[PDB]
């Protein structure tokens, strides 16, 4: 049928600028297209009707263009309330396939990531198991890599990325690496070290510990 | 399958465009999915009517759904009728029988002929309006030289709004030379009300007088003003409220948001409307008769320019009409079926007359009997 | 300055004499042989029309706009009239016809015709008629039907009226005439074609007994060409319009300058008599002559895209070109030539021909 | 104004039944038509299906002998039953009314569930600390943590002295590691607060309706 | 009483504020140009007795 | 909407005319009563007196023989005429509209004038600079000023290169000294625009009508 497609996965910008989304079907939709919003909580609600109009409730802040298969939608300043995510809609041939949703987000400088290096328990450790974990909070942007490294041997099995949603307080982010593994491969190594690159440093702030 | 249709509508068709959105959600299928490309341009200047045309055959359209003026119905009746497109719509029936052109609304000219004839009437006035064409003027004008009556008939559509007062006032002064006693008030939904205020103005609704409100839509008008007046004033309905579909379609009507749909806040509805609505339901029945046919039609938007020359035609839509002329259904305006030229067979109309307490139907009319 | 003024041509069915009065009048034109009356070249192009619908009608005339024009020449009929009329107002396109008047007021529309209600309501005055029969088509518009109708209010007349637009069969004529004698009607007003005139007047008289005691008038330019022979030896009534007079030498001149033609390059010159149409049509050439001579006395320019442009963004120099397509004071074939600011005729003269058993007449001139 | 809520078990066998409850307000279910759809976490969006108000239903062509739709106007509830589900079921589900407005739109959507297809059983979370280790103040603001590990189903409700203590708080999302949920939460007291002042972290659990308290 | 005017029926009644008079005149000319929201009632072209 | 705008002569001789000139728009004045009040800079506002739409008009007790007012309705004007003037007669003058809102009270005023009752002659300013004389750059930007003295009568305009240079415009008061006028003004420039580019401060003095540069 006829796939949608959105190559912009996550736009930055900051408050009162002019943010373009673009929009590529795979066959003329007639402009027969919408553009939804979508907030973090699971709350969906519509921004723009018929590639062109706008519907009755929102603001006039945002605007919609595009023809023949290119649609794009516009927002003349970003607000606060308007960090959420945009997708388009298309509405002519069954099934109808929507687009794949790009997410707004807010720009700011790019800060150093603070690292902190966290053992295991006692009580985890009595279990049979040691999950040494690894905060990178307070960075800027999301992109950033993560690598863990037992006695100088780097390991990547048994290695959990969870990665947090921007704040809306300080515009930063963070993100949680746990190494889990027995409690005789914890006592078979001395000293544990987690390594975060990020794009502010070239070189990978390191964060090592002993027993 | 997706079936492109264009749908045409005239700036300031609101209550119709409603009717269109409530038809559009209520009569939606399984097996396709129709998509109006809408226009909402002019409808008296024949080039927007022109440009609409092109721009709905340049996205390639399987039907146009649309009103249409009598100064452009030349122009419609022309490119329907040479690129093969079907062309659905409830305004006044055309005066012949051109091909590709389905009409939703019946005769009038027979009914009103009918009630003159059961009220047996030899001298009245006739005030028409000259924006449906002249039709129903020359078939009373005929059936008067053929039954020996006298018929005072005046043109009112060339008085502006501006000085809309003394007109009508010299009017109905030369309305009394003859003592006239009985008038028939051939107008559309907007100038009736006037007529009916600037005679409540100058006091000529006593008991003593008659009229006739000469369209399908006698409740459409505000009738709660020469109700307590009450000469006999009488008038045709196509549109039966003691019906169980047509009382569940007011039930779902009068609920609805005025601003979410305009026009909708109200008791009675425009007869326009009813077939806009009956209108789509015979789109809808035509195109799951052609989904339950086995019969590919699907194509995509390259129709081509409008002015072609020579435009050669595409002869799958000839069995498209062909769909049209077989839909025999049931919607507001009572059954619908429909001849090999386009107009209505089996209807049926009926006469209200305005009692004190409210409109009373005293009886039905149809074309066989 | 253009030295190149091409117009548009728009020529329907049984339209032969006029595209041959519009091919000599061109003729005329481009032979004059005089630096003042002619400053410049005027050539043309023709497109006839087959069908009378609204489709080959905008065909023909997307390609005289896509050719490029200043002025078009051009009939319609009730299928094509409000369609002429809305391309030529939008686009800002003057257009000269000498069909007939419509019933609204619209714009770049130059009517060659001249109305017919005013001197029709002079002369029902004049013979003084209350109770009369009116035969009427729909292929000329409805102001005159509305005219009378308005008319039979205000006076207090009794109008029997008959629509024999769509009658084909004769014996419909033959039971309206023996039901007109039955109420003891005397007195017509027969508003319609050529030919269906002629055909009511043979049925009345291969019906016969219906010349003496009766009055007929004729609500037609076409004087000339009905055939009234039959109706002439039995003693009746004739009544009848024209506005093409031979006492006028310039209608003489186009006369002996006419008959001389031949029938390879100009048919129907020698076998017809020269219609009003072909009066209308010179002169019209003879109004669109003396527009651009005053554009060239004036210095006013006059001067490419697609018919069908969204928006269209006419060129604003059509509006001085109605201008003066609606100030041409002239005298042609039809007398004096002016022009309201709604492109109809005005300060015209329509000469009314009576028919007696004396014989023929000229009873009086109608003035508006 | 118009509202909907989807609610679901949340947790359930693989290749069993799938009850969803979709309510509406502020509008009418007799005259407009519901369309419930899918979305894959991190993958792109599907349509179930969708009913009319004429009782028309339809669904997509891949699933079409897999999902159900029924409604009932009296409470306005719509009611989607999916069967035969497999272990990439775990996605959430939204229900929305259907409108036109010359293009067939969605007009009002709801806020949707998480459904999590399943076999394993379902265990009560192990809440364990997770302090600095060095008592140095290096700023005013101090940040504990508590690790929920050894969870199931998803999700738990982690919570700082019940719903007191609420700044700096830094929610870590869960992964999954042999069907089992692990995840982080964060809070950032005072320097003069910690541990003047008991700061315990609540997990509770919703599928065993464990609820653990850890100071 | 622009609505019992064209009916025909004669109606008869007593005024107290002669608007022929000029001081009457010259109240009426200073009192239809006053602003609606600053003074309610007083854009008419008449004055209650 | 209503306005009105006040206009004198500023500088008159003791015991001599004053004539102001106050226009309104937005209204009318044949329909409502204008009321002139002046101001001692320093002390409380008093009433000089009132005129009303129907020919009345009311003065101080003090000054009955003092103070008289006239209008014209075709321009919309109103000249007020003050005789006998004295020293204290350096005080500021503003014309109002009155109303009746279950209270007597001004609805619409006036931006008002300034009068300087003085027999002193007109003399052009003296334009002096003041730098900091120290070329220590303590901050980013540098604070320069031009002194005017003597000048007569007040006020001036003191403008810092044409009004493009207004960033940091410190303009202090002026004072009276020996019937001179004593004014400061400041600019706040960047420390690499000065010297390399010229700060000019232009005074120009309405009273002589005197413009005089200063880079
Ligand atoms: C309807 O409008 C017309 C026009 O104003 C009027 O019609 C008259 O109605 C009266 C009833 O008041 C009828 O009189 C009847 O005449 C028949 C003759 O067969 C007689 O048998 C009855 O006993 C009765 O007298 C009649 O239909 C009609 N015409 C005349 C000349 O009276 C009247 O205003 C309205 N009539 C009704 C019934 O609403
Ligand atoms: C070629 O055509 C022209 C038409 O203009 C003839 O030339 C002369 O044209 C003028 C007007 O353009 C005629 O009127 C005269 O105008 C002048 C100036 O306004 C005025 O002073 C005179 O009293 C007169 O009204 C003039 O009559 C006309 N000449 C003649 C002899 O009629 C010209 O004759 C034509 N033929 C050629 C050049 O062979
Ligand atoms: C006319 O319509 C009615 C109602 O649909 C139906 O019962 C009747 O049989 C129809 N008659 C004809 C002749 O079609
Ligand atoms: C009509 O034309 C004649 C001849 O030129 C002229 O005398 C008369 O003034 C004209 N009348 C009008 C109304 O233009």
């Amino acid at each position: 049928e006829i796939q949608m497609t959105q190559t912009t996965s996550s736009l930055s910008a900051s408050l009162g600028d002019r943010v373009t989304i673009s929009c590529r079907a795979s066959q003329d939709i007639s402009n027969y297209l919408s553009w939804y919003q979508q907030k973090p909580d699971g709350t969906v609600k519509l921004l723009i009707y018929y590639t062109s109009r706008l519907h009755s409730g929102v603001p006039s802040r945002f605007s919609g263009s595009g023809s023949g298969i290119d649609y794009s939608l516009t927002i003349n300043n970003l607000e606060q309330e308007d960090f959420a995510t945009y997708f388009c809609q298309q509405g002519n041939t069954l099934p109808l396939t929507f687009g794949a949703g790009t997410k707004l987000e807010l720009k700011r400088a790019d800060a150093a990531p603070t690292v902190s290096i966290f053992p295991p328990s006692s009580e985890q450790l009595t279990s049979g198991g040691a999950s040494v974990v690894c905060f990178l909070n307070n960075f800027y942007p999301k992109d950033i890599n993560v690598k863990w490294k037992i006695d100088g041997s780097e390991r990547q099995n048994g290695v959990l990325n969870s990665w947090t949603d921007q704040d809306s307080k300080d515009s930063t982010y963070s993100m949680s690496s746990t190494l889990t593994l027995t409690k005789d491969e914890y006592e078979r190594h001395n000293s544990y070290t987690c390594e975060a690159t990020h794009k502010t440093s070239t070189s990978p702030i390191v964060k090592s510990f002993n027993r | 399958n997706s079936i492109q249709i264009g749908g045409l509508f005239p700036r300031g068709a609101d209550q119709e465009y409603s009717a269109f959105r409530v038809g559009m959600v209520q009569f939606s299928t399984s097996e396709f999915r129709l998509t109006p490309h809408i226009d909402n341009l002019e409808v008296a200047n024949s080039f927007a009517v022109t440009n609409a045309f092109c721009s709905q055959f340049s996205r390639g359209v399987y039907a146009i759904f649309g009103f249409y003026d009598k100064k452009s119905v030349n122009t419609i009746t022309s490119f329907c009728g040479t690129l093969h497109v079907s062309f659905i719509t409830p305004s006044f029936p055309t005066d012949g029988t051109h091909p590709f052109v389905i009409q939703m609304r019946p005769d009038l000219k027979g009914a009103l002929l009918s009630l003159i004839e059961y009220y047996q009437w030899d001298k009245f006035a006739y005030l028409y309006d000259s924006d449906r064409g002249l039709s129903t003027l020359q078939a009373v004008l005929d059936s008067a030289a053929e039954k020996k009556w006298q018929v005072t008939a005046i043109n009112v559509g060339n008085i502006n709004n501006d000085k809309k007062d003394e007109t009508y006032r010299s009017l109905f002064q030369d309305l009394e030379l003859k003592k006239e006693r009985r008038v028939i008030l051939d107008c559309e939904r907007d100038k009736v009300n006037d007529i009916v205020d600037q005679v409540i103005t100058i006091g000529k609704h006593v008991k003593g007088y008659h009229y006739i409100i000469a369209n399908l839509g006698f409740t459409d008008g505000d009738l709660l003003k020469i109700q307590f007046g009450g000469a006999n004033v009488s008038g045709f309905q196509i549109v039966d409220y003691d019906d169980s579909l047509v009382s569940k379609f007011i039930e779902r009507w009068s609920t609805l948001e005025e601003k979410e749909y305009p026009g909708a806040h109200t008791a009675t509805i425009k007869y326009t409307s009813a077939l806009t609505y009956d209108a789509v339901q015979v789109m809808t029945e035509a195109f799951r008769n052609l989904r339950k046919q086995r019969i590919e039609i699907s194509r995509r938007g390259n129709a081509g320019d409008c002015l072609a020359n020579p435009a050669v035609p595409w002869g799958q839509g000839v069995e498209i009409e062909r769909a049209l002329k077989q839909v025999q259904v049931e919607g507001l305006s009572g059954n619908i079926k429909f001849d090999q030229n386009g107009k209505r067979i089996n209807y049926t109309i009926n006469i209200m007359e305005l009692k004190t307490n409210g409109p009373r139907k005293i009886g039905y009319w149809s074309e066989v009997d | 300055f253009p030295n190149t003024i091409s117009i548009g041509g728009l020529f329907m069915r049984n339209t032969v004499q006029e595209h041959s009065a519009f091919r000599f009048a061109v003729q005329l034109y481009n032979t004059n042989q005089n630096t003042t009356e002619k400053p410049f070249h005027l050539n043309y192009h023709v497109d006839h029309l087959d069908s009378s619908n609204s489709f080959s009608v905008t065909n023909a005339f997307c390609s005289q706009f896509s050719r490029g024009v200043y002025a078009i020449f051009g009939f319609y009929d009730q299928m094509s009239m409000n369609t002429l009329t809305s391309f030529c107002g939008a686009l800002h396109t003057s257009f000269v016809t000498p069909s007939f008047p419509t019933d609204a007021d619209v714009q770049f529309v130059i009517q060659m015709r001249p109305a017919l209600k005013g001197a029709i309501l002079s002369l029902l005055s004049y013979y003084k008629w209350e109770k009369f029969v009116y035969l009427y088509d729909t292929e000329r518009g409805f102001s005159v039907l509305q005219a009378i109708m308005e008319a039979a209010v205000q006076n207090n007349w009794q109008v029997t009226a008959r629509s024999v637009g769509n009658i084909k069969d004769v014996q419909e004529f033959r039971r309206i005439i023996e039901e007109m004698d039955r109420r003891q009607e005397k007195r017509y007003l027969i508003d319609c074609e050529v030919e269906r005139i002629n055909t009511i007047l043979e049925q009345v008289v291969i019906l016969g007994k219906h010349s003496r005691g009766y009055h007929y008038m004729l609500a037609n330019l076409g004087f000339t060409d009905i055939l009234l022979e039959r109706v002439m030896h039995g003693g009746a009534n004739i009544t009848g319009f024209q506005i093409v007079n031979n006492e006028n030498p310039m209608v003489q001149q186009f006369i002996q300058r006419w008959v001389r033609l031949d029938e390879r390059e100009f048919p129907e010159a020698k076998n017809a008599p020269l219609k009003y149409t072909s009066a209308l049509t010179h002169d019209a050439i003879l109004v669109i002559a003396e527009a651009f001579r005053y554009l060239r006395r004036q210095r006013v320019d006059v001067s490419a895209g697609d018919c069908l442009a969204n928006p269209a963004v006419p060129w604003s120099q059509g509006i001085d070109i109605e201008r003066a397509l609606k100030m041409v004071q002239v005298q042609g074939m039809t007398g004096n030539i002016q022009f309201d600011t709604y492109g109809r005729r005005t300060n015209y003269t329509i000469d009314v021909y009576e028919m007696k058993v004396s014989g023929s007449r000229k009873a009086g001139y109608w003035n508006e | 104004q118009a509202q909907l809520k989807e609610s679901g078990p949340g947790l359930v066998a693989p290749s069993q039944s799938l009850s969803i409850t979709c309510t509406v307000s502020g509008f009418s279910l007799t005259n407009y038509g519901v369309h419930w759809v899918r979305q894959p976490p991190g993958k792109g969006l599907e349509w179930l299906g969708v009913i009319w108000a004429g009782g028309s239903t339809n669904y997509n062509s891949a699933l079409m002998s897999r999902v159900s739709i029924s409604k009932d106007n009296s409470k306005s509830q719509v009611f989607l039953k999916m069967n035969s589900l497999q272990t990439d079921d775990t996605v959430m589900y939204y229900c929305a009314r259907e409108d036109y407005d010359y293009d067939w739109h969605f007009d009002v959507w709801g806020a949707g569930t998480t459904v999590t297809v399943s076999s394993a059983k379902t265990t009560p979370p192990s809440v364990y600390p997770l302090a600095p280790g060095s008592a140095a103040q290096t700023n005013s603001m101090v940040t504990l943590g508590c690790l929920v590990k050894g969870y199931f189903p998803e999700p738990v409700t982690v919570t700082w002295n019940s719903g007191s203590l609420s700044s700096g708080v830094h929610t870590f999302p869960a992964v999954l590691q042999s069907d089992l949920y692990t995840l982080s939460s964060s809070v950032t007291v005072p320097s003069s607060t910690w541990p003047s002042e008991t700061v315990t972290c609540n997990v509770a659990h919703p599928a065993s309706s464990t609820k653990v308290d850890k100071k």
